[PDB]
């Protein structure tokens, strides 16, 4: 309403100086109190588990399917001459050859289709190998891109679009919170649900279960990042934060030591102390690494597969059309 | 970033990979391409223009950019009796009063801090070092 | 590797798949396509039967080019299986921040009066660190 | 290189070369530090004018190796991708626009900063500035390409069947031939 | 000659003769497919692992 709290008070009753903390920076206490300048990179920032939302398809890094239009030309030709509708068949016969055999039809006798089809053959298992192998290897080497790649792509600024309900809530009285107020209303308006008590009991809503995303401070959530209890919690992207900002200290107003202050803070960077620090005390043993059940890209694949049926329909369509003719 | 404006005419209307297109000002600046170095109007436009005119939509100021003579931004050098000259570049300058307000890429130092204030930061970024990726890892053989 | 709505999801596509094949012979069976789509899925090739149709014959070139994918799934997720090792379980260096980040919950113990405590108590730098091995 | 503090930086080398710009900020880290103030010099040696300079002698690759702030140098990673920026950015720090202390415009500047900082304005402005369009970790990520690789084996399956092709003809003439 | 083809079908297929005539055997040679593509999938991703 019309009236601030916390620390901020003591600094406003003069019952303090300068107020020390984790405390984010704002225009509005920027202009209420002189700021120290950023000692540490942090922010607003998202902290999830490991869903991942066809990085398998790709591993034939768009040579597997031209390989199959020249495959499809070789096949062809070779068909067509060697024997010295039937030939669509021949090919069909040599396309299966080429996944994993699994073709039921009549190996064509002609001589030179045998040995076109033993070169062919080990084409195949060439094929196998390779997509096999490039496939295990993406099962290794991950990057793991994560559910909001945009980040600002609105499946948080509407649950509701999304048929399951989607769930994400910080913590209230917050710098966070009150810059959602004034940016972005219904995100708050919606958060207040999922609003919770204490960050070790929103990291509860976090890790049972019963909450899918939580969102805070980025160098808090960047050290719970590197230090869990198993390593079940990661940032969200490269934890590349929004509202980009630090943390800085109270002073009164125009007057203060002000300026004697901030030198100070560079000297400590300027001996290079703040690195030792963070190794201390911010580094996580976690993150070193960068593992899971397989997921949707598999799934977009198979419907890919579901959707090139829709295509035998389209060219049984095409068919129909033909036989008119 | 810097081009010249062509001939009298002005800024090219040259589009960001978002379809916007590219805001530009004037500025006088060290040109080497001449074999002496005159202070040359240019054209020059950057993240820092963009954010020094949404700044001067919000703030009642008017702007007029010359970049400094010097390549270096600033560096406290010179004489040595008493304190002698001033950091060349255009810290300078901000110093001098060749110009009032510096908008550029500068990293926020205590040596510097004490002589001058400082805004907050724009950007936050750390030192680091290039070096070039490519060392590979071709046959069925192998 | 394969999660059981996974699992169940590619069967029912699979029967979804034989059965729009069959289906599309028998409007223009049902043991020739059921057999079809597991012989197909299995490469067992029972050969009793295959559709001369369009249609069909991509619909079955896709579906065997779908069963070397999910044979690559299979794989992948082996793949994911062989990576025995969890992010955890090490003591990163001589100082590891999981001791400069003690807790009460984790412990880290060692011997008062042993030389190291000695070590401990004489050096300044790691001082602070001394009281997290000092207690218990 | 490993880190900011890199064995090959702490083990110099005539032959490893590490540039950097003379009156560059990193020289005053370099002098006001005490603590690596013995590193600097090495760092000294054969030092460039100006940025373009910089990158291009890695390009050049006249310089193996190349020290300067992240927001200058991420953005050119992007440009190219033949050049990489590894380890964990130190001497963390900030840009900022600077003012004399007596004016009080700077009062309202910091204020309009942070305003625009919240909106996420930057976060646009970064977005449209830095490209981020093609490059990626080199290490681990080859399967994405390979299209070549598959190349430089299936071709020569291909060149199987070009034989494939010789052996026919012998086949026609010899079988024709054999039972004339 | 019916447990030839079936061991046949074990290993990576590779295998020409006359799966049986038998209701039951389609059945049951479905089930040891599926059997005999884990053991494929598992020796190929337990050389590479060894590897
Ligand atoms: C936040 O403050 C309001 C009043 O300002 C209070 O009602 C609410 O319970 C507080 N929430 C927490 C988690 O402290
Ligand atoms: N540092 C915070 C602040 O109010 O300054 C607490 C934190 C949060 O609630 O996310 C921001």
């Amino acid at each position: 309403n019309g009236v601030w709290n916390g620390m901020i008070g003591e600094v406003v009753t003069k019952r303090a100086y300068m107020a020390v903390g984790s405390l984010t920076i704002n225009e509005e206490r920027s202009e209420v109190v002189d700021f120290s300048v950023p000692f540490i990179e942090t922010g607003i920032s998202v902290m999830v588990s490991r869903s991942n939302g066809s990085a398998f398809l790709e591993p034939f890094s768009a040579d597997v399917w031209v390989m199959m239009f020249v495959m499809l030309l070789i096949v062809s030709a070779v068909a067509v001459f060697v024997f010295e509708f039937t030939i669509g068949k021949a090919i069909w016969l040599l396309w299966g050859l080429v996944f994993n055999n699994s073709l039921p039809v009549q190996n064509p006798k002609g001589t030179t289709s045998k040995i076109m089809v033993s070169v062919w053959a080990f084409f195949a298992v060439i094929f196998l190998a390779s997509y096999t192998a490039n496939l295990a290897a993406f099962m290794i080497q991950r990057r793991y891109v994560d559910q909001v790649s945009g980040l600002s792509d609105k499946k948080f600024q509407r649950p509701n679009d999304f048929s399951p309900a989607f769930r994400f809530g910080t913590v209230p009285n917050g710098s966070t919170e009150r810059n959602i107020r004034n940016n972005y209303l219904e995100m708050h308006s919606y958060m207040v649900k999922f609003n919770q008590r204490s960050v070790q009991d929103a990291l509860l809503s976090l890790k049972s279960g019963k909450l899918d995303a939580f969102i805070y401070d980025a160098a808090v959530l960047n050290y719970m990042a590197g230090r869990d209890e198993g390593c079940k919690l990661v940032t969200i992207g490269s934890g590349k934060v929004f509202a980009t900002t630090g943390y800085g200290i109270a002073i009164q107003k125009d007057s203060g030591w002000k300026r004697q202050v901030d030198l100070a803070i560079l000297q400590l960077f300027g001996d290079g102390e703040m690195e030792e620090l963070e190794a201390l005390w911010l580094t996580g043993i976690c993150h070193n690494e960068k593992s899971q059940l397989d997921i949707d890209n598999m799934a977009g694949v198979f419907y890919m597969l579901a959707a090139a049926m829709a295509l035998s329909l389209i060219t049984f369509i095409m068919e129909h059309l033909f036989y008119k003719s | 970033y810097v081009r010249p404006t062509t001939s009298d005419g002005t800024c090219r209307e040259e589009y960001t990979i978002n379809g916007d297109p590219i805001k530009k000002v004037i500025c006088n600046g060290p040109d080497e391409t001449i074999p002496g170095r005159p202070t040359v109007p240019q054209c020059c436009y950057g993240f820092c223009v963009d954010l020094l005119i949404k700044l001067a939509r919000e703030m009642d100021f008017t702007y007029e950019v010359h970049l400094v003579a010097d390549g270096k931004f600033g560096t406290q050098e010179r004489v040595n009796n008493s304190n002698a000259a001033a950091w060349n570049g255009m810290m300078g300058e901000l110093l001098s009063g060749q110009a009032d307000m510096i908008v550029a890429p500068l990293t926020i130092n205590n040596e510097r801090a004490q002589y001058i204030e400082f805004s907050k930061p724009f950007k936050y970024q750390g030192l680091t070092i290039l070096v070039k990726k490519e060392i590979p890892r071709d046959s069925f053989m192998q | 590797p394969f999660q059981s709505t996974l699992w169940l999801l590619v069967g029912l596509s699979v029967h979804v798949v034989a059965v729009m094949l069959y289906l599309l012979d028998r409007f223009s069976t049902l043991s020739s396509a059921m057999w079809f789509s597991w012989r197909v899925l299995l490469n067992s090739g029972l050969g009793e039967g295959a559709p001369r149709s369009f249609s069909a014959r991509i619909l079955g070139m896709v579906w065997a080019g779908f069963a070397m994918i999910i044979v690559a799934s299979y794989t992948a997720n082996l793949a994911a299986f062989l990576v025995l090792r969890r992010p955890e379980e090490r003591i990163t260096g001589i100082n590891d921040p999981r001791l400069r980040n003690p807790s009460d919950k984790f412990i880290y113990a060692t011997v008062k009066q042993s030389s190291v405590d000695i070590y401990f108590r004489r050096q300044v730098e790691l001082s602070t660190m001394y009281r997290h091995m000092e207690k218990h | 290189i490993t880190g900011i503090n890199d064995p090959r930086l702490r083990n110099p080398s005539d032959k490893f070369i590490y540039a950097t710009v003379k009156q560059s900020s990193v020289d005053i880290y370099f002098r006001r530090q005490v603590e690596l103030s013995t590193m600097y010099r090495h760092m000294e040696k054969h030092n460039y004018e100006s940025a373009a300079e910089a990158i291009q002698a890695v390009r050049d690759n006249k310089l193996h190796a190349f020290i300067w702030d992240s927001a200058v140098l991420e953005f050119e990673a992007s440009q190219k991708c033949d050049l990489v920026t590894t380890g964990e950015l130190f001497f963390r720090s900030g840009f900022g626009i600077g003012m004399r202390k007596d004016s009080p415009w700077k009062q309202e500047v910091s204020l309009n900063i942070l305003k625009s900082h919240e909106n996420g304005f930057m976060e646009e402005l970064d977005k449209t500035w830095v490209r981020y369009q093609e490059c990626d970790s080199r290490s681990n990520a080859p399967a994405t390409l390979t299209f070549e690789n598959m190349a430089g084996v299936f071709m020569l399956v291909a060149g199987g069947i070009v034989a494939g092709i010789f052996l026919i003809f012998i086949e026609i003439a010899y079988k024709s031939r054999a039972e004339a």
